[PDB]
């Protein structure tokens, strides 16, 4: 069994838009739940369903509705997107009212008054310091993703076109480029550290990929700049003796 | 002081006849119904005015949702049992759970299930184990015993939660549940056959329904005929105990109710 | 189902022990849960207690005192992968699941041979600075200068050289900005 | 599979007296399964104004019900309780004993 499948993982909305978050489980669980997670507080129940064919309000149901016409599915509907609904949403299921919850992977959702505030990242790879190489026989690449809104990105490292995890550390939260503004654009940094010898091999191609989540190809756009659609932005460096 | 008890029964019927609810839940404090739910109303409702007056709407709303869940779970459990036994047609599935609070403040807690009105599974909350009557019950027993967290949950509910609910409801219903209506007790001579007299000791108007009635000689008489403790319809009960006489001993009816002892000697 | 409290954040060292406390007040109780939530991930079930006492599985223990309204999650032999939010929750008499605000557990790597340095990376066709190889007792302050960005401390695991290191990155648009001084 | 046929007991709330307002009780108990039909009769005819408790549950898994109606007994008025259940090939009639 797949457990709980929740989509989408990321969504930006304009104030006033409606949206359905899908949630399904193949575990024959009676209970399904919708929570929002906001900084500095516990999960807050929006709605729950004790069984197929019944639903009931949680602690913060206002602005949302649900349905449970099947055991498998518990869709959450945002009736009229407001900024206060910017949050992370988790779908969950449990066999019973007292058994452990199984959670979906969540939905990061941002509501903006104005889609002109949406910007894809610029991505740049900074090659290792020659002083680091000489002092440590290690070589730290840095990837910088800058100027993006909302903060809906996944940064991966690719070596010779295969994703890598060893020697990677990515900032857990995008930083604000202007912490005054409520609609500040964001930056994110990541390091990949390899041996000096690995960096020195010109057979080694290094690639920072940033998957950004923004507008749909379907969305209207009347700015001069490129429509800031969901897109992968990447930069690259090649290994080099010296 | 006397024992008090909180019990919740469930009845599931597969392929019920038109009308017959697929599922019913009723709660009792002592002999009084306090709560009802069924698959037709899909609502949990008070069955006593003192439950209605003391539990706000959000109580009934919340238990309504829990009972819709338990109703669905019950339907699946019965369907599975029928599959295990390879039974077609309509079968019944019952659960009873509850606790007693005694005089001393000591407690009991119990949980059992029946299939077609016969004992199927009985919980032992001290050994955290299930007694299974046959092979199919043994199969369910294994599944339930493999979930240590659920067994510990059940033990805690029986010992702490069930007793806290009982005390809350006893307070709510104090004027009904903790009152005494003493019995009106009388002795009737009846010639049951020519030259044969029987004595009837009859009690009515009493609450609670627990009562002790016996006949004694000058020693307890043998072969005493007992009437059931029957509801009179007004919240009180009635019962009797009879002996047949041999054509010299002195006979006396002894009755005990709510800490009062009475003797009716017939001359 | 009134109130639940757990510390906002705890910091401990790799290889050591951390006890995460959770207190609750309720009239009515059907059990207390701990969930683990990795950054950007779903909470996952860790533990369930309902009677008084202690359950252990591997490096994790969960304790419950009913009379004190008190639980702890005990992590032994701490690993970098234990870095996560730990959520305490309990069931009230009506099976209402009441969630704590979560405890963020930060694990400091054990740096046997600290070698702190600030390096300047090769620019891309901006200037980037890297503070690395410092001891886990060093905390990286954010910049005063609003044109100079500094990330939090990040812990990197080069399994390829069985080596761990702390780092922070700093960057600026300024034509007056030196890597050497950027981190204080 | 074990079916249990109902126990059927007919009696007055109070000691009966001719011309004295009483209630006539029919208590049907110890039966399984739960489906049951109960009528109170006056001279073999179905009484209209009859109340009953909800189905009730015993710990031995059987069910019970109380059916009752307000009445004033006389000397020539026959009261009975008629019960049908899957265990009964025809409805069973239990006459009231007029309290012996
Ligand atoms: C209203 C209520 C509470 C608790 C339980 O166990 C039941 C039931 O078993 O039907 C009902």
């Amino acid at each position: 069994n797949a457990g709980v499948t929740q989509t989408p993982k990321f969504q930006v909305l304009k104030t006033g838009q409606s949206m359905t978050l899908q949630c399904a489980q193949d575990m024959n669980h009676n209970y399904m739940y919708w929570y929002r997670q906001d900084p500095g507080m516990g999960l807050r129940l929006i709605y729950y369903s004790a069984s197929e064919g019944t639903t009931d309000k949680g602690e913060v149901p206002n602005g949302y509705n649900v349905s449970r016409s099947t055991t498998e599915d518990f869709p959450l509907r945002l009736l009229s997107a407001a900024p206060s609904q910017t949050s992370v949403y988790f779908c969950a299921s449990s066999n019973r009212e007292y058994s452990p919850l199984h959670f979906g992977n969540g939905t990061r959702l941002t509501v903006t008054e104005d889609l002109n505030k949406v910007f894809p990242p610029e991505v740049a790879v900074f090659e290792p310091s020659e002083a680091e190489i000489s002092h440590t026989q290690k070589a730290t690449l840095v990837c910088l993703a800058t100027g993006f809104y909302p903060d809906h990105v996944e940064l991966s490292w690719w070596v010779n076109g295969k994703e890598v995890h060893s020697g990677v550390c990515t900032d857990p939260q995008p930083l604000k480029e202007q912490p005054a503004l409520n609609d500040s654009r964001y930056a994110l940094s990541s390091r990949l550290r390899v041996s000096a010898t690995f960096w020195q091999d010109p057979r080694n191609h290094f690639r920072c990929q940033v998957q950004f989540y923004g507008l749909s190809e379907n969305d209207e756009w009347t700015q001069d700049r490129a429509k800031p659609v969901t897109q992968i932005v990447s930069a690259e460096a090649w290994g080099r003796a010296d | 002081m006397r024992t008090h008890s909180l019990r919740y029964f469930r009845l599931g019927v597969s392929d019920p006849i038109h009308g017959v609810p697929e599922f019913i839940s009723v709660g009792y404090v002592d002999s009084h119904p306090i709560t009802t739910y069924d698959s037709v109303t899909r609502q949990k409702e008070p069955r006593a005015p003192w439950m209605a007056e003391n539990l706000a709407p959000d109580h009934w709303e919340r238990y309504t949702q829990l009972l819709r869940g338990w109703q669905q779970m019950f339907k699946v459990e019965l369907k599975r049992l029928q599959r295990h036994y390879n039974h077609s047609g309509s079968h019944t599935y019952q659960r009873m759970i509850g606790c007693e609070l005694l005089e001393d403040g000591s407690t009991t807690g119990f949980l059992q299930y029946a299939y077609d009105g016969q004992d199927f599974l009985i919980f032992n909350k001290d050994t955290l184990s299930w007694l299974a009557v046959d092979n199919v019950a043994h199969t369910i027993k294994q599944a339930w015993e493999a979930n240590q967290h659920e067994l510990l949950y059940q033990k805690n509910w029986l010992e702490e939660e069930c007793i806290a609910w009982l005390k809350r409801f006893l307070e709510y219903g104090k004027d009904t549940l903790q009152r005494t209506e003493p019995p009106l007790v009388r002795v009737n001579r009846k010639e049951t056959f020519p030259g044969v007299t029987a004595l009837f000791c009859k009690a009515h108007g009493f609450y609670p329904p627990e009562i002790y009635m016996t006949w004694m000689k000058n020693e307890i008489v043998q072969e005493i005929d007992y009437g059931d403790i029957l509801p009179s319809g007004d919240g009180t009960y009635q019962a009797w105990a009879s002996i047949e006489l041999d054509p010299s001993n002195l006979y006396s009816c002894h009755v005990e109710h709510s800490g009062v002892h009475m003797v009716l000697q017939v001359p | 189902g009134q109130n639940i409290d757990q510390p906002t954040e705890m910091t401990a060292t790799e290889g050591a022990i951390v006890q995460i406390n959770c207190t609750y007040q309720t009239s009515g109780f059907n059990g207390l849960f701990w969930y683990q939530q990795h950054a950007g991930e779903a909470p996952t079930f860790l533990s369930y207690n309902v009677l008084d006492g202690l359950e252990e599985k591997g490096r994790f223990s969960s304790f419950l005192s009913r009379s004190k309204g008190y639980s702890y999650l005990l992590l032994k032999e701490l690993q970098m992968k234990d870095s996560a939010s730990y959520l305490c929750a309990f069931l009230d008499s009506n099976y209402q699941l009441i969630w704590g605000a979560g405890t963020k557990l930060i694990i400091k790597p054990d740096i046997q041979n600290p070698d702190p340095a600030v390096y300047q990376l090769r620019d891309s066709k901006k200037s980037v600075c890297l503070f690395t190889d410092f001891d886990s007792q060093t905390n990286v302050s954010q910049s005063k200068d609003s044109d100079v960005y500094i990330t939090d401390k990040c812990v990197l695991d080069m399994r390829s050289m069985d080596f761990k290191s702390n780092s922070a990155v700093a960057w600026s648009n300024k034509s007056d900005f030196a890597c050497a001084n950027a981190f204080n | 599979m074990i079916q249990r046929t109902p126990k059927i007991q007919v009696y007055s709330r109070h000691p009966a007296e001719n011309g004295k307002s009483n209630f006539l009780n029919c208590y049907v108990s110890g039966f399984h399964p739960s489906d049951i039909e109960v009528d109170l009769l006056k001279n073999g005819e179905r009484i209209e104004k009859v109340e009953h408790s909800d189905l009730s549950f015993s710990k031995d898994w059987s069910f019970y019900l109380l059916y009752y109606t307000e009445f004033t007994p006389t000397e020539k008025d026959e009261y009975a309780c008629r019960v049908n259940h899957v265990t009964l090939s025809q409805p069973k009639i239990v006459k009231w004993d007029r309290d012996m």
